[PDB]
């Protein structure tokens, strides 16, 4: 899974 | 725009963990039972959750 900081 | 389902607050993204199924959110030290990390792998919500059969 990825994170709201790692997407954008 | 991703808000935490728990505490309904977008701060600290670095710990804002994204829903593999949906638009939703949740910081992992909001998460119960815990939830030390990231995962890896996919995480779903329990909205998402809710749909699989
Ligand atoms: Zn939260
Ligand atoms: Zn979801």
């Amino acid at each position: 899974a990825r994170t709201a900081a790692t997407a954008r | 725009k991703v808000t935490c389902l728990v505490c309904r607050k977008g701060d600290n993204d670095e710990f804002l963990l994204l829903c593999d199924g949906c638009d939703r959110g949740c910081h992992i030290y909001c998460h119960r039972p815990k939830m030390e990390a990231v995962p890896e792998g996919d995480w779903f919500c329990t909205v998402c959750l809710a749909q699989q059969v």
